[PDB]
């Protein structure tokens, strides 16, 4: 028996998360001798190159960034990597001393892709302004993740990705302290390197992408209250100064002119930032706990030119703060440096179809 | 009730932290306002803005087996503070007390040697002193504890133990004696 | 300009612990690395260790880790070095050096601390002559000379007739025993024919024991 | 640690001479590698850094090679004030030093002008005596010297040493000590100390006994 309307049978999708491991995708080349190159090369796969996404209408789903398996896994890729590329001289770990070739190497992070096997797919939130925990009503389906370059860092996250609309401040728990606060701009900030010891950034500019970020965190925390930077707290070299790699050495630069600011308190400048810094041999390692020390530079020009994506704050608070807020520069868990980028991914089993009922 | 540990002025002291688990993971020591002291971020080390900042100072060999001591060292009066261990879900909470000790002895002639020791405790808390004889006379006291006239016997090494929250902290003070009275 | 002036020397009893200092000039101390280094009597020179005054971030040999410790008093521009639970056989100058040019090597030194560790204190020397066997009718030359014996610690020096005698000395190096005293000997040819005019003083001095002994020979 | 192995651990040359000195890392540790000079009684002195670049104020007769683990150092007219003893060392990061390498003075085969003294007053009213024996300016630094008391040779209670090689005739000295007692001293009457060395035809004995006025 039928009437007027053809009556249409859907085969809706059905999925659940879950974990496994993904695979990547690099554009390496087989004739570079650089590091990142020669891994990508023997664990990755050739490249896209025209990707693109199942957009799937009026469906919700609820992510969480502070607790997404791809990290970890990416995380260990990226030790893996170290391993194999950056051989100390001297390795000090849980009593025990190593001692070794450290041949110096060219190193520059080249961008990677994490995909999905077969049977799996990537969800992925196409929401703009998305804090990663919580629903999401404009997700869709992916085989692999965009370029991720491995950017190991504190406090400043660099060659990363920018927010398509506002800046983004991101944290597992913004009421507990001890929380680190992933921060996303709209628009980056060159930080121009160089082997003579400083780092420079645009004043004028730097100040702007303080007065956005201030902007954002006065309104998670009561639009009645000051905004103030100031500098690391203290703990190790590596979290105290902005910490990174540039060349196969390890610059420790003082952030604390980035970082000394009041905003919102109502009652001559440098033309641009130059920060004091400084190579380092013997380093602590992020992998594990421990030591390890390094060969000497080797010619005196080392310029390194990157992109301020990203910053890793912390906030003071305790309850004693009121009408004020201070945050500080943070970080040394490299895996916030990873959900800074895979906030908006998601790994998820495939299974059966399922069919559509009918309501009106 | 809560774990309570005592320590002696000018000393070290190492406040524990145990995970269920034998490996490193994200914890943090903060006090009674709720301000950070000290924490990691991975295999790396964090200060906080506190007033501990250059005595505090856990070390990483044992972060790997679970262990995040909160270890304070050259311990003042104003270090006495609930501290909290926030490790996996779990704010194990301790408080601590640092008692401190000094003896004064002036010793007169016409008189003899008069001894005076004071303790120094910390803000909100009641202390029972127990000053030993070093042959054996245990002396009652409060804030202070005074000995008119020492004697010849009471040369030696007197133990004051303080008693706050159930348990008990040691002093030990070396009494050289300058003067003693005799019936002439 | 550039100088790292060290401490004086130093007697210790096995078990102890000694801690030298080498105050430093010329250059900003705390922005490079400073070095420790030490040479037995008579041996091959042996690294020990290396500081970053900023970070105090420290290295050691495997001979010295979980026994020696170097720190760096960077308000004083000062450098310290510590040796826990002295042996016999770590009796050596201890020099420290630095690079302020970065050539990654030492090129200044300091001017050294000799740390002597033994079971015995300072104690002078006994002197005890060495006379001629035959003369004035036997050979052209003859051998002579003092005997410096039982001292502790070095040094001592040795010269003849007050500076005047310095012709055919033969200083020889000290000794130690098994007794842990050091005991070194002097000696000098001259003409077998003028012995019998001629007298042979010593100038003997352990400046340990603030020790000055004199001395003549005699083949009567 | 890595091990720094340099040889020959000495090596005897005549001025003019070409010296080459080699050094030998148990581990690849680049061209980080430095040279020492170190005449007695003072401290070294660098000499080559980055294992061939020549440290100011340097003769040029100086210069170092290799890379890796291999290296060299080389002095071509060698001169009398480059007679020492000369140190290679890891630079990278740890600074292990090369055992030593001894840079001593040519010339001919001396004999040893032999020596011999008894102990004397003082020493036997302490309760302790000491007989001396001396080698006088001979070369080479080698010689072989027994102690027979009574032709009974014994081991264990004596003590040599030698001087450095005179800076005029660039020969050695050594003096060998024999102690003993008080009583072992006097219950014998014959000692004597039996000289071995390259540049004498037959071994030289030199004793003596009662002594005499
Ligand atoms: C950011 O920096 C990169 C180099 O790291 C540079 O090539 C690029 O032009 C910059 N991007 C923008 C948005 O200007
Ligand atoms: C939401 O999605 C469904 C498809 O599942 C579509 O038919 C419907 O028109 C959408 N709702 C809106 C916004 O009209
Ligand atoms: C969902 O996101 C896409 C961009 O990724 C946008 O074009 C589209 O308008 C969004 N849908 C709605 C209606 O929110
Ligand atoms: C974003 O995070 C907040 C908590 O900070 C949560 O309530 C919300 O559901 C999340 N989703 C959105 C609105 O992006
Ligand atoms: C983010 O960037 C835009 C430019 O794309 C800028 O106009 C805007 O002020 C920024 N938003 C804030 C304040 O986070
Ligand atoms: C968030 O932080 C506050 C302050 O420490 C704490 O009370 C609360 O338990 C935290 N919530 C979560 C998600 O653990
Ligand atoms: C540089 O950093 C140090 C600590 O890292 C800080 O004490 C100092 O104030 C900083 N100097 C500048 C340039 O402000
Ligand atoms: C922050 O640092 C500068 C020097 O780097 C200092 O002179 C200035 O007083 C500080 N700014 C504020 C807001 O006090
Ligand atoms: C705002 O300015 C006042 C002085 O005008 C200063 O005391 C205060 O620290 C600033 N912000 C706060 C924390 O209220
Ligand atoms: C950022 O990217 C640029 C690419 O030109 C590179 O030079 C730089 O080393 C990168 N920065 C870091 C932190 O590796």
């Amino acid at each position: 028996t039928e009437k007027l309307w053809v009556t249409v049978y859907y085969g809706v999708p059905v999925w659940k998360e879950a974990t496994t491991t993904l695979f990547c995708a690099s554009d390496a080349k087989a004739y570079d001798t650089e590091v990142h190159n020669v891994w990508a090369t023997h664990a990755c796969v050739p490249t896209d190159p025209n990707p693109q996404e199942v957009v799937l209408v009026n469906v919700t789903e609820n992510f969480n960034m502070w607790k997404n398996d791809m990290v970890e896994q990416m995380h260990e890729d990226i030790i893996s990597l170290w391993d194999q590329s950056l051989k100390p001289c001297v390795k000090l770990t849980g009593g025990s001393v190593i001692t070794q070739a450290c041949p110096k190497v060219s190193f520059e992070p080249i961008p990677i892709h994490y995909c999905a096997p077969a049977g799996f797919a990537i969800l992925k939130c196409n929401n703009k302004t998305f804090n990663g925990t919580g629903p999401c009503t404009n997700v869709s389906t992916v085989q692999c993740t965009h370029g991720i370059r491995p950017v190991v860092s504190s406090q400043l996250l660099l060659n990363g990705s920018l927010a398509e609309e506002e800046v983004v401040i991101r944290s597992v728990n913004f009421t507990d302290n001890a929380k680190t606060i992933i921060v996303q701009l709209n628009t980056s900030v060159e930080i121009n390197c160089t082997g003579a010891g400083h780092c420079n950034i645009a004043r004028a500019k730097w100040n702007n992408t303080l007065k956005q970020i201030a902007s954002k965190l006065r309104e998670q925390f009561g639009n009645n209250k000051t905004i103030i930077f100031k500098q690391s707290s203290g703990g190790d070299p590596e979290i105290v100064t902005h910490w990174f790699n540039c060349g196969g050495e390890f610059f420790y630069c003082n952030s604390t002119q980035l970082f000394n600011s009041t905003w919102f308190n109502s009652t001559e400048g440098s033309d641009t930032i130059t920060l004091p810094c400084r190579i380092k041999q013997i380093i602590n390692m992020w992998q594990k706990v421990g030591k390890a020390m390094y060969a000497p530079p080797i010619s005196g020009q080392i310029r390194c030119s990157s992109n301020i994506t990203g910053l890793l704050l912390t906030r003071d608070g305790g309850n004693s703060n009121n009408e004020s807020e201070i945050f500080r520069p943070g970080g040394g868990d490299m895996r916030d440096n990873w959900r800074s980028e895979l906030y908006k991914y998601k790994v998820v089993k495939i299974e059966p179809l399922g069919v559509a009922p009918t309501k009106a | 009730m809560k774990k309570v540990v005592l320590g002696k002025k000018g000393d070290t002291v190492e406040l524990t932290c145990t995970a269920s688990q034998k490996k490193s993971i994200q914890f943090h020591w903060k006090n009674s306002n709720q301000i950070k002291i000290l924490g990691n971020q991975g295999s790396f080390l964090t200060k906080g803005p506190s007033k501990l900042n250059d005595r505090a100072d856990s070390r990483r060999s044992l972060w790997d087996q679970g262990n995040f001591p909160l270890i304070i060292k050259n311990l003042k009066i104003e270090d006495s503070d609930t501290y909290i261990c926030e490790v996996e879900d779990q704010k194990e909470e301790v408080q601590l007390l640092v008692f401190g000790l000094t003896a004064n002895s002036d010793t007169h002639l016409l008189q003899g040697q008069s001894l005076t020791l004071t303790l120094e405790s910390p803000p909100g808390s009641s202390p029972s002193v127990q000053c030993r004889s070093p042959r054996g006379k245990n002396i009652q006291g409060g804030k202070t504890l005074s000995v008119s006239q020492l004697e010849l016997q009471d040369s030696g090494t007197w133990t004051c133990t303080v008693l706050q929250n159930q348990k008990k902290v040691e002093f030990k003070i070396d009494i050289v004696v300058l003067a003693f009275q005799k019936a002439s | 300009e550039v100088q790292l002036v060290q401490s004086g020397a130093e007697v210790k009893k096995p078990g102890a612990t000694v801690k030298i200092s080498c105050k430093a000039s010329g250059y900003t101390f705390s922005d490079f690395y400073m070095y420790w280094v030490r040479q037995a009597p008579g041996k091959g020179l042996e690294w020990m260790g290396l500081i970053d005054p900023e970070d105090a971030d420290t290295m050691y040999a495997e001979k010295f880790r979980g026994r020696v410790t170097i720190t760096a008093d960077t308000s004083t521009d000062t450098g310290y070095l510590e040796l826990s639970s002295l042996r016999s056989e770590d009796t050596a100058v201890y020099y420290c050096a630095a690079d302020p040019w970065e050539l990654n090597a030492f090129n200044v030194w300091g001017q050294g601390t000799l740390v002597s560790v033994s079971s015995a204190s300072t104690k002078g020397p006994s002197v005890f002559p060495l006379a001629p066997s035959s003369k004035s009718t036997s050979g052209g030359t003859a051998a002579l000379g003092c005997l410096v014996k039982d001292y502790f610690p070095e040094p001592v020096t040795v010269s003849w007739n007050s500076g005047a005698l310095t012709s055919g000395v033969h200083t020889f190096p000290a000794v130690l025993q098994s007794s842990g005293l050091y005991s070194l000997s002097s000696v000098v040819t001259v003409p077998s024919s003028s012995l019998g005019t001629q007298t042979y003083i010593c100038n003997v001095n352990h400046k340990p024991s603030n020790t000055k002994v004199d001395k003549k020979v005699e083949p009567k | 640690d890595i091990q720094m192995t340099q040889s020959p651990s000495s090596v005897s040359a005549s001025v003019g001479d070409r010296v080459t000195i080699t050094c030998r890392a148990s581990q690849d540790i680049s061209t980080w590698l430095a040279w020492y000079q170190q005449k007695p009684g003072k401290a070294p002195k660098l000499l080559i850094y980055a294992a061939s670049t020549l440290q100011s104020g340097v003769p040029s007769r100086f210069s170092g090679s290799g890379s890796g683990t291999d290296f060299s150092l080389t002095i071509n007219s060698l001169q009398p004030e480059d007679f020492a003893t000369y140190y290679c060392q890891q630079a990278n990061s740890f600074f292990t030093f090369g055992g030593g390498t001894k840079v001593e003075i040519k010339r001919t085969v001396a004999a040893p002008s032999v020596f011999i003294f008894p102990p004397s007053d003082e020493q036997l009213k302490s309760g302790t005596a000491s007989v001396v024996c001396l080698l006088n300016n001979f070369y080479p630094r080698e010689a072989k010297v027994q102690w027979k008391v009574d032709n009974a040779l014994q081991s264990g209670n004596s003590q040599e040493s030698v001087t450095e090689q005179d800076s005029k005739d660039s020969t050695y000295s050594l003096s060998s000590t024999l102690t003993l007692s008080k009583a072992d001293y006097e219950k014998h009457k014959l000692y004597a100390c039996e000289v071995t060395h390259q540049g004498l035809s037959s071994p030289v004995t030199k004793s003596f006994n009662r002594g005499e006025c």
